[PDB]
RNA sequence: AGGGCGAUUUAACGUCCUAAGGCUGAGCUCGGCAAGGGUUAAUCUCGAUUGUUGUGUUACGAUCGAGCGUUUCACGUGAAAUGUAAAUAAUAGAUGUGAAG
DNA sequence: TTCACATCTATTAGGTT
DNA sequence: AACCT
């Protein structure tokens, strides 16, 4: 079964050098927050116009079902002729013309699903101004994985509302993005990054820590995806996943 | 202004006319479950969709204006004149432009008008769209959308978009909801008092087997009769027990006048031995709680909470849902109106007080601090719900309520306002190192309170403060 | 010992039902089964004048008396109201912390 | 994984066929 | 009792 290990991280180097590294980071995030943002609310319309009604049709199907209950209520009470004749032969070409209407509105929305669905849905090309080209991988596997769950969770009936994304999500890493090895531990990553690990002694824990992580550079355990955020006092805390299979 | 009053209902039919108009109830109260949660998707949608879209084109116009300016009037400098700081600014906006670029272009793409697609097809038409849902009575809807208008609304006004806070998820406990003028008050042949409610069985008000003590219900439901307490917007819930309860929200008009005495306030504090001790401004004083019920009744309250606590741990799953969600609720709403009932108490014993003797303002030490929380008998409270209390009943009377830091209230004579070290040597009793004045310690700290005038709004504008 | 039930919320009193701090159902999954009594009352003793439903049903009280215990006011005494006592703004979400597999 | 409490916002429809 | 706003 797979587990989240919390640990504390620092990163050494210049004072110019530290705050470029943490400005990039917190760049990094804001754009990721941003990217799940647009993903959702676009796959969102892409669920929502397919499957679910539009706003005309049913102004139109309403009177469709009110003429034929109409219809049916004047057949019954009928079995001076001539009015509810014409009355009747008027309310079944306008039946004809509603079904007709009905029919070419729902034919618009079909094709206008079908054109947005690879015109601005099969990939997104949009840009935020990302520095790094993964983080577009991860995003999308993201979003696709949860409107998946939470649509089969009533998202669809109306059961629950979308799932927003907040700004303290923590920043998505690659599970090859980061490596990590003793020199203590320094965390080798991506665009030139080697964070270190303050293994420092703390009441609560951090000494089985000093075990897992001894574990884990052995090379007895593989990393999974992982994630990277703030904190409410700045330590950029490292959520490691580490699985077990 | 606004009130509320709860009141219990019954049907008027056979047995089995009970069930139809019960389930009636239901189905209604999960139809306005389902409209609520699709209608904060469409507009939450439409929301999002309208900055994600042409708005980042336009926002992005005023960013390459603005930077434009910006390296402009960087040029300027540069001209009038350090130059390096002038370079790296300029290479800072270069790139800026560079990336922006790249957005404008990404923006100009121009493949679909989603935004007017969505606008006219749903959002302009979310009345005729929730009718997929099947609305028994058909009028709610116009309830559904100005709710969810005015809270997505509010809700975007408190940060929605920026990330802090997440999008609404009502639960299936709301309950349902009545229009104003749909609920008609009209005496009976029994004397009883029977409400017409559309689309099936009106209602008859419980009200008291004999009429000794429920004489304050019968003059609101009067009042409300020959119209003087104006009826507004009311709800329909179920309790656990399945009895009806119809929350008569009344908009009463306050003309009521109480003439007060120009600058005398009031003054509380929390001691160890008053709930809430008081006193005036301007031989004065009310004592309000007793420790020999409070303290009493809530021991035995959390001790057989443990009780059960160990219980369902100990049992294997406690035989799972249906004794845990048992349990769960039962003690959950017994504390929370134990609590509610409690703080009506104090709150209603300081209004009165303070209107007997026909108070203006009042003063009392500010709550929800570090301190203020220890040092007092309601060691672990609902501090909110009094501080809510006191300025509705307040503001009913015409009473203003503000607040003032509690530094040296409980060791400050009020007589001669030394500060001096143990000078509360006694429990029980107050004496002045400087004039030698013996009143009582909570006596002295009202009085402390009442004299004060540095009011104080926030956490951070105190004397100690960490 | 817990819970209904006494116009709603608390604590005590009054009366009923139980291991519903259970059992039984259908296709790993989802549901059903409890509660004043009967004309002297369902929350002080008794007195007078009065009723209402008609029977084990959605259709048991009013008014004067006394005694009995409370609260408040002046100098333990006297006055008022009380009828178990104290209350009667209530929903909905968001954000923050705890407990239990 | 799934339940509790404390602080803090805004709300409670009108007119017309 | 519904629609529109």
């Amino acid at each position: 079964m797979i587990t989240v290990r919390k640990i504390k991280l620092t990163i050494m180097g210049d004072k110019d050098t530290r705050n470029s590294q943490y400005k990039w980071i917190r760049d990094e995030q804001y754009n990721q927050y941003r990217a799940l943002n647009m993903g959702m609310t676009y796959l969102a319309v892409n669920d929502i116009l397919y499957m679910n009604e539009s706003g005309l049709e049913i102004r139109t199907i309403k009177d469709l079902k009110d003429c034929e209950k109409d219809i049916d209520k004047n057949k019954k009470e009928i079995e001076l002729v001539e009015n509810k004749i014409e009355d009747y032969k008027l309310k079944i070409v306008e039946l004809n013309k509603i079904l007709e209407e009905t029919q070419k509105e729902r034919m618009d929305i079909q094709k206008e699903f079908k054109e947005k669905y690879v015109d601005d849905l099969y990939q997104v090309l949009d840009k935020i101004p990302f520095k790094h080209l993964d983080n577009k991988s991860l995003v999308t596997q993201r979003i696709k994985a949860d409107i998946k769950s939470d649509k089969s969770n009533g998202l669809l009936k109306g059961e629950r509302s979308i799932r927003n994304y907040k700004r303290n999500f923590p920043l998505m890493t690659r599970g090859r993005d980061l490596k990590f090895k003793y020199d203590d531990i320094e965390i080798k990553w991506m665009e030139g990054i080697k964070f270190k690990v303050i293994l420092g002694n703390r009441i609560k824990n951090s000494l089985e820590l000093r075990h897992t992580l001894h574990k884990v550079i052995e090379g007895k355990y593989k990393i999974c995806d992982s994630s990277l955020q703030f904190d409410k006092n700045n330590n950029l805390i490292l959520n490691l996943t580490l699985d077990i299979p | 202004m606004i009130t509320v009053r709860k009141i219990k209902l019954t049907i008027m039919g056979d047995k089995d006319t009970r069930n139809s108009q019960y389930k009636w109830i239901r189905d209604e109260q999960y139809n306005q479950y389902r409209a609520l949660n699709m209608g904060m998707t469409y507009l939450a949608v439409n929301d999002i969709l309208y900055m994600n879209e042409s708005g980042l084109e336009i926002r992005t116009i005023k960013d390459l204006k603005d930077c434009e300016k910006d390296i402009d009037k960087n040029k300027k400098e540069i001209e009038k004149l350090k130059i390096s700081l002038v370079e790296n600014k300029i290479e800072d906006y270069k790139l800026k432009i560079v990336e922006l670029n790249k957005i404008l272009e990404e923006t100009q793409k121009e493949r679909m008008d989603i935004q007017k697609e969505f606008k006219e097809k749903y959002v302009d038409d979310l009345y005729q769209v929730l009718d997929k849902i099947p609305f028994k009575h058909l009028d709610n809807k116009s309830l559904v959308t100005q709710r969810i208008k005015a809270d997505i609304k509010s809700d975007k006004s408190n940060g929605l978009l920026k990330g802090e806070r997440s999008i609404r998820n009502y639960k299936r406990n709301f309950p349902l909801m009545t229009r104003g003028r749909d609920l008609k008050f009209k005496y009976d042949d029994n004397d009883d008092i029977e409400i017409k409610w559309m689309e099936g069985i009106k209602f008859k008000v419980i009200l008291g087997n004999r009429i000794k003590n429920s004489l304050e219900l019968r003059h609101t439901l009067h009042k409300v009769i020959e119209g003087k307490y104006k009826i507004c917007d009311s709800s329909l819930q179920f309790d656990k027990n399945n009895n009806l309860i119809l929350n008569l929200t009344l908009d009463i008009p306050i003309d009521i006048v109480n003439k007060k005495v120009s600058g005398r306030v009031v003054g509380v504090d929390l001691g160890l031995k008053i709930p809430a001790y008081c006193a005036l401004n301007d031989y004065i004083k009310k004592s309000i709680g007793r420790i020999d019920d409070f303290l009493k009744v809530r021991t035995q309250m959390q001790s057989r909470r443990r009780r059960l606590q160990i219980a369902i741990q100990s049992a294997k799953g406690g035989k799972g849902r249906v004794n845990k969600l048992q349990a769960l609720e039962r003690f959950a709403e017994k504390e929370k109106n134990f609590a509610k009932t409690y703080n009506h108490f104090l709150s209603s014993n300081i209004v009165k007080f303070a209107v007997s003797n026909q108070a203006e303002q009042i003063n009392m030490e500010l709550l929800s601090l570090k301190e203020t929380q220890n040092k007092s008998i309601l060691r672990n409270w609902s501090y909110y719900q009094l501080q809510t209390m006191i300025e509705y009943k307040a503001q009913r009377e015409g009473i203003k309520v503000k607040y003032i830091d509690p530094y040296h209230t409980s060791q400050t004579c009020s007589k001669c306002g030394n500060y001096e070290e143990g000078q509360r040597e006694s429990q029980a009793d107050f004496i002045c190192k400087k004039c030698g004045y013996k009143v009582n310690a909570d006596y002295n700290a009202a009085r402390n309170i009442a004299m004060s005038n540095k009011y104080i709004t926030k956490k951070e504008e105190s004397k100690y403060y960490k």
